[PDB]
């Protein structure tokens, strides 16, 4: 399956090791993925069907 | 920078010329020779325009007048990635190459092809590497956590990445670079971990890098010759590359220029002591200057109405008149007292030699009566004599001691001619006995 | 922006349909008789009947012998082979000079072979080898796929060997030539680019065109190419080797047996109509540099049945032949060879056609020259030499450009004459000065 | 088919009778009756094949037909007889000495005829059924070879199976097998089994399926020179040096062993010696070492008849500092007989020019032939012979079939001979580069 | 006891701390100004700053030019690369003379490199290969990996080798019980030999027996290596040392000099400058000495003119006995010392003067003391008169026949009768020429 960016919908070149969000480039990582609060990663993974919290 | 001790032309950083091609009296390490430097600037602009092919110029004059200095100024003002091939006249008399083939290789080393290409690179600082081995080892899985100053990511590695990372062993704390298509991993070095040392690279991993390659036509001739590997570019045993390979290379280069995938960079082939070639090499140069893929050839000689090699007659500059018909001649002149003094001061400033004003005047008088190269050689040995007496400045007595210890040409000739019985003459006669 | 060589401005012999040379046509001006003689020569070449014909272009320096030779080359076209050569090039240190002369003789006889190029390009979808033993595979079914659809092929085990040589798996865009049998792996497709986040695979796109592509090509070879193709002391020209072989192959004296066998194979292919024979031109500039032994072998080799048309150039007069001691001969060519030659005389120029040569070279190099500057350049060409003005044309343009002018003025010509010297002024400086100029 | 019209293509041999008397015009040879009769005597000695090592020197002024006489001898000699025509400049080489090059030229001009009998089974393979032995020895095979007409089954031995598995032959491959000697070949793949594969292999060749009888008898006559046997026995894989040419100074003991084995193969009758002619054109371009080696090498029983051509007068011998007749030393001329060629009169010039015009398919008119004959008598034969073709092209540019006086006059004006070019050079000597290198490129002073 | 040659007695230039020359010290007698000039040149070389500096030692025969060159080499020390050469040595039949001159130019420039070697050394305990599942594919080999166990002193570890490293192992004929030494830098394997832990009296192959290597396996050791630029050039031109098949077949080919290109030399210079910039190597420029420089022809002098202008060229010293002589390879170019004036302008001529009677006498005395001979004062005076009359070298070379004739008559001293008999038995060049002029049947 093609891997996509979890927030912008572009090509996901990289995945953040902490919250497992696949992002596009540096600016999205520094402005969205890095300051992402706990409990916000679950919706982004749920839209892809990877919501591990039950 | 590379390996560079202080040489004869180290002080010359180019041609000291203005925007109107007017030579300054002292600029970029070159003084004097205003007409010669302006002509060399015109030739430099011919090279930089790139629309004129196969022009031969001749830098002629007395010895120690700056023909090789002018060629070094042209080479330094040319810039990078423009091929400057400097050879002597005796270099093309080879045992495994014909002289026309060596001249062809020297001609085609001076024409470059400029190709720009893009490559995806991953240059980053490794946070950690995990690899979980199987029960037997048929399959290997792993995760590579890498970071930059801006980013931080984790990669699920395949088998070939794992094999290419275990070979060229990468631990945590290494700044590396990965080419994804070729599978080459280069360890740039250890990062700033206190526990070589290289700083952590900037962000935006997987970046496009534009590489500009300038490959000479001789290299493509060696490559396209299927019996010749590119190791002959380093070993030197190319061994008489056939002409048809060169025609295919010329047609391919012309169609690459037409397609826009590559550009042509003309350069300079400099031949020091061009009188040492024989007449067949002169005829080959006479025909080979007419090629479209031919560089601009600078030739230097000091001989005046000398016998041409391979013949029995004498010709001006040691060159036949059909070669001089195909060339425009730049004439260098001798130096006066002030230009010699400025050259000696520049040479002393380059070698970090601090010398007095009267020592400079004595060295200038020596370089006027004897030769510029004798005084420029005397500067360093006078400095060594000065530091032998624990003196940091070269005085008059140091120059006098250096002049006494080391002889010039005329003094050696006079001292030989006064004592010609002690030497071996043309007939092999010598009187080794000192008495009776 | 195109570069300009010394012979760029010449596009042909400038003749009409009747063979009469127009005065200013085709990059030439004047020299009408030698142009008409070269037109007769290229008609003889286009007849494709004669062998071993030899013409010597005899005239002074800067008169247009090489100009006429390249004009012959453009008049024949790129289909006819043309081998330009210097008399100095025959002195090789690997093989003897007569062998080099005979190799250059065979380099000027060409063959046109019409051929087909059929290419299967695309991503492997299925790779099923059928064994059918009689261990050894019978064949392989390969399914290629591009953006216009898929196509299935049956391949012999030799192409399967070449496929497994290239480490071809399922999902790799590969290249197959049907006639040659060459297999080249372009690389993995982007449909399988996300199997791993990082791997050494090179991910290339699917081909946008059809899988199967066929076209017609023509192969232009020479007889020397077929001579060196099957005369290798160490073989292996078929295998692609970027690195060199461990033992360097040297040029050897190709025997007449290989020449007769190559001639028999070529005649068999010509009689089938596959190949077409094109006799060409071997041009030797500065033929006075030939040794007397090379002259003797030229005398022997001009009587061959497959020898091309040979065009020689020389600028000498009553000169001793190279390799001899007391043979005073015209143009440095011995009288036994001269009897087999046809001599085309090349005349010097006067002021008006020198001026038109200068203005044509200025127009080709895209330089604007004022009329009095053109007259000064023509007077300098009559005084010094024509090539002095032709080589001082571009420093004049540079000195005009550095003064922010696109028109060459008389002061630019005077400055270029001051900066750059001809042979006579430099010889005068050489004679007047004492310490080696 | 490949050969174009050369300078000697009109000569089909010596124009002699059965009494060795030359006709005035026969087989493309005109005149030179004494020289043609002497060359006919030379040809008979080569055809007799009972004497060895005679040196014949063909001497005369240039453009008189010494090389024409040599090509007439070579054409009258017939096929399968070794004629080696070399120039004197080819002996000087880089990896071979002059004596070794002369030995290779000598031994290329004498050979042996060998008769071979071939029982060839040529056909397309249908099926190869292998009877797999339990012990592996004597592997029986069933070959189904098939022509267009008819097809049999052949029994195949173990070495036959090993030969048919060394090269990769399958069903639909055209092979021929020799019954007497067991020779194996693979002509390629049949055209009937060609469309089954979408892409052909690297070594896949397509040949037509043979017709007629499956097994054919043929007698093959092989003419192998002594140099060929020397090169074959010099190396492990010596056949490549027969074509690449890097034989590299074959040692003497190989040559004596090959000479003794040729003698005993002659005395037991499986080969017969065919001597031939070695023709050295321009033999004056040889060193004195070459002449001395020729003098000693003419005295061997495995030596061909040596025809040498020279157009030199009393000239300096190469390698020495003295002059000698024909450019040859007196001990070489001692072991030689001289055929002298003379100049031609107007009728012989006209006949040779008409024959050369007929060879090149040029329709010469009578006045044009007379003008070309006058030019040939005035300047040279070869000048008019070269003028014929350019006059033909001049007439063809004028939309004419035959040539006229105007075409020959235009070709005479456009192309110069030796004397006119000498006159034009001597009239303006400043415009050409002298022997001292001086020249005047400037047109005004 | 010790074997002596022509220049054994010379230990150096023998100068003070101020550069002045003591008259008799350092094995040298006389030539005060020449020794001082050579000391100035030695200090210039020790400065390690200039490139392409060239001097010429000019004088008659037997005046001490080669003595001064050997004194320069001795004063510089063994670390500074000294390349002695003759002008006749540059004429090679394998490669052009200019390439030989450039090779000697690169041979006179040295480099001292610290090198870190990764080493797997120890005694082989187990050596088991893992076979490939498809051995006859033609694309891989018969094995996939090889497990080898090595124990050193207080350490044991196992290695999984790829087939290339195992090929390097098995070409050394490594078995169980062999202490071996794997160099990870090149893949080269040294078989140290049989371990002494087993019985050492039952072999037939005269093998050596070594203990277990100290320390752990997989060491990193620092080696100081002295190479030249020519060593790097000839190693990269003919590649040996890798385990790829090109390196291994190039090991087995016959070595032959090749024209090493300028591209390879510039790449080697770039790698050496990178080694210097990391502070791991240091550059030691040296001396190229050319004795009998008259033997060079005009092409070598022309190439020398270009090669002295390079930024990496060493200090080149030359010697010549010639006076006003024609240059070899030319016809009418009369030049001092057989050296053309284009090269003479780039030179610094150091004159060397002939000796007096007393200087010749003490030179003979020092050569007698270095050869362990005892000479009487009257015999020493007669040797000095013979040296002033015939030649210095004839007087020096007659000392050994005098010693032979002295030890023949059971004497340690050399009497006047011994040197008279040696004068009678052996002849100089002048007496031999006088015999030649007064003889009929070309003596
Ligand atoms: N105009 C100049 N400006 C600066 N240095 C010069 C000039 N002319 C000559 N030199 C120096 O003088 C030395 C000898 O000159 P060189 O270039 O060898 O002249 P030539 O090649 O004509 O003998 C060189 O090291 C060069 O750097
Ligand atoms: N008749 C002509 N018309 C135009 N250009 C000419 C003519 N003759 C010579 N040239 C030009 O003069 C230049 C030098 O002539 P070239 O043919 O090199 O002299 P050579 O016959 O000595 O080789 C050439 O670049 C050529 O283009
Ligand atoms: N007897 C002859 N019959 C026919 N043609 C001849 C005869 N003699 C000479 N020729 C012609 O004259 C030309 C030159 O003769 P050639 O054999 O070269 O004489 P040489 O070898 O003495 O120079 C040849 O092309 C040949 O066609
Ligand atoms: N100043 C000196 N002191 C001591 N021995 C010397 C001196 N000069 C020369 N010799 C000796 O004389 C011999 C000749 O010297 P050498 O340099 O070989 O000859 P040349 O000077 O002709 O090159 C040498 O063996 C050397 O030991």
């Amino acid at each position: 399956a093609k891997k996509y960016c979890d927030v912008t919908g572009l090509k996901g070149f990289y995945k953040s090791p902490t919250n497992n969000i696949r992002y596009h480039n540096a600016e999205i990582y520094q402005l969205i993925v890095k300051p992402m609060a706990p409990g916000v990663d679950q919706e982004y993974l749920k839209l892809r069907g990877a919501n591990f919290v039950l | 920078k590379s390996l560079s001790l202080i040489a004869a032309h180290s002080h010359i950083t180019g041609l000291g010329l203005d925007e109107n091609l007017q030579p300054r009296p002292t600029s970029e390490g070159m003084v004097g020779q205003l007409q010669a430097r302006r002509a060399a600037g015109v030739i430099l602009k011919m090279v930089q325009n790139g629309t004129i092919a196969g022009r031969a110029v001749l830098v002629a004059g007395p010895p120690s007048t700056g023909k090789t200095a002018l060629a070094m100024g042209v080479s330094q003002s040319l810039g990078k990635d423009v091929p400057f091939t400097a050879i002597a006249g005796s270099e093309i008399f080879s045992l495994e190459l014909s002289k026309t083939e060596a001249l062809t290789q020297a001609f085609r080393k001076s024409i470059g092809i400029k190709i720009k290409e893009e490559t995806e690179l991953i240059e980053g600082e490794v946070v950690e590497i995990q690899i979980d081995r199987s029960i037997t080892g048929g399959h290997k899985q792993g995760k590579l956590t890498i970071k930059t100053t801006d980013m931080e990511t984790i990669y699920e590695l395949g088998n070939k990445m794992i094999d290419g990372l275990t070979k060229e062993k990468v631990l945590a704390g290494d700044v590396i670079s990965i080419d994804k298509a070729s599978g080459k991993i280069t360890k740039l070095g250890r990062s700033f971990a206190r526990s070589r040392f290289v700083q952590c690279p900037e962000g935006e991993l997987q970046k496009r890098k534009t590489v500009v390659h300038t490959v000479s036509l001789h290299e493509i001739d060696v490559i396209n010759s299927r019996t010749q590997g590119f190791l002959a570019l380093f070993t030197g045993d190319t061994g008489e590359i056939r002409s048809e390979v060169r025609d295919q290379i010329n047609t391919k280069v012309a169609e690459w220029k037409e397609e826009g995938k590559a550009e042509i960079v003309p350069g300079v082939l400099f031949i020091d002591e061009v009188h040492m070639l024989d007449i067949e090499c002169f005829s080959f140069i006479n025909r080979a200057l007419e090629d479209e893929f031919a560089p601009i050839v600078m030739m230097a000689t000091n001989r005046g109405v000398s016998k041409t090699r391979g013949t029995n007659y004498k010709s001006p500059h040691g060159l036949p008149l059909d070669l001089l018909d195909r060339s425009i001649i730049i004439t260098t002149k001798s130096y006066n007292e002030q230009e010699i003094k400025t050259i000696l001061s520049i040479r002393a400033q380059e070698e970090e030699v601090e010398l007095s004003s009267d020592a400079l005047d004595l060295l200038t008088k020596t370089g006027v009566e004897t030769s510029l190269r004798y005084s420029s050689n005397l500067i360093s040995v006078a400095q060594q004599i000065a530091m032998k007496r624990k003196n940091n400045t070269v005085e008059v007595e140091d120059v006098k001691r250096a002049y006494l210890l080391f002889l010039d040409s005329a003094r050696s000739v006079k001292y030989v001619q006064e004592n010609e019985s002690q030497y071996i003459d043309d007939q092999g006669n010598v009187q080794i006995s000192i008495a009776k | 922006v195109t570069r300009t060589a010394a012979h760029t401005h010449i596009k042909g012999l400038g003749l009409d349909e009747s063979g009469v040379a127009k005065r200013v046509e085709g990059g030439f001006v004047g020299q009408i008789e030698a142009r008409e003689a070269c037109g007769v020569i290229v008609d003889l070449i286009k007849a494709k009947k004669m062998s071993g014909r030899a013409i010597l272009l005899a005239g002074g320096p800067s008169t247009g012998k090489t100009a006429l030779a390249l004009a012959i080359s453009q008049e024949l076209g790129p289909k006819v082979p043309f081998c330009p050569l210097v008399g100095s090039e025959l002195y090789s240190v690997e093989v003897k000079k007569t062998e080099t002369l005979m190799e250059n003789f065979r380099r000027a006889i060409g063959l046109r072979i019409k051929e087909t190029k059929e290419v299967y390009e695309g991503e492997v979808t299925e790779l099923t080898p059928e064994d059918a033993e009689n261990k050894t595979i019978s064949h392989v079914i390969v399914g290629l796929k591009s953006a216009k659809g898929t196509k299935t092929l049956r391949l012999d085990p030799t192409i399967y060997e070449s496929i497994q040589r290239e480490k071809v798996s399922i999902g790799d865009v590969i290249y197959i030539e049907a006639n040659t049998g060459a297999v080249k792996r372009v690389g993995r497709s982007d449909a399988y680019a996300t199997e791993f986040d990082l791997e050494t695979e090179e991910y290339v796109p699917l081909p946008k065109g059809e899988v199967h592509k066929k076209k017609e090509i023509v192969q232009d070879v020479t007889l020397h190419d077929l001579d060196v193709a099957n005369a290798r002391p160490q073989g292996g020209q078929d295998v692609i080797s970027m690195m060199g072989q461990l033992l360097k192959p040297k040029k050897t004296e190709i025997t007449e047996k290989l020449r007769q066998e190559v001639n028999k194979v070529v005649a068999k292919y010509i009689d089938q109509g596959v190949a077409e024979l094109i006799p060409g031109v071997l041009f030797i500039d500065e033929v006075n540099m030939l040794d007397i032994e090379i002259f003797t072998y030229l005398n022997k080799a001009l009587e061959s049945n497959i020898a091309p048309v040979v065009v020689l150039a020389s600028n000498r007069g009553m000169t001793t032949v190279r390799g001899t001691e007391d043979v005073i001969s015209p143009h440095g060519v011995p009288p036994d060879l001269i009897d087999r030659l046809l001599i085309v005389r090349t005349l010097p120029y006067d002021k008006d056609e020198i001026r038109t040569i200068i203005e044509r070279r200025a127009t080709v190099e895209r330089l604007q020259v004022e009329s009095s500057a053109l007259d000064l350049l023509a007077t300098m060409g009559t005084e010094t030499s024509l090539r002095y003005a032709l080589q001082l044309l571009a420093p004049c343009g540079i000195l005009a450009q550095t003064s922010n002018r696109k028109e060459i003025v008389v002061n630019d010509v005077n400055e270029a004459k001051l900066l750059f010297l001809d042979a006579k002024r430099s010889t005068k400086i050489l004679e007047t000065s004492a310490n080696y100029l």
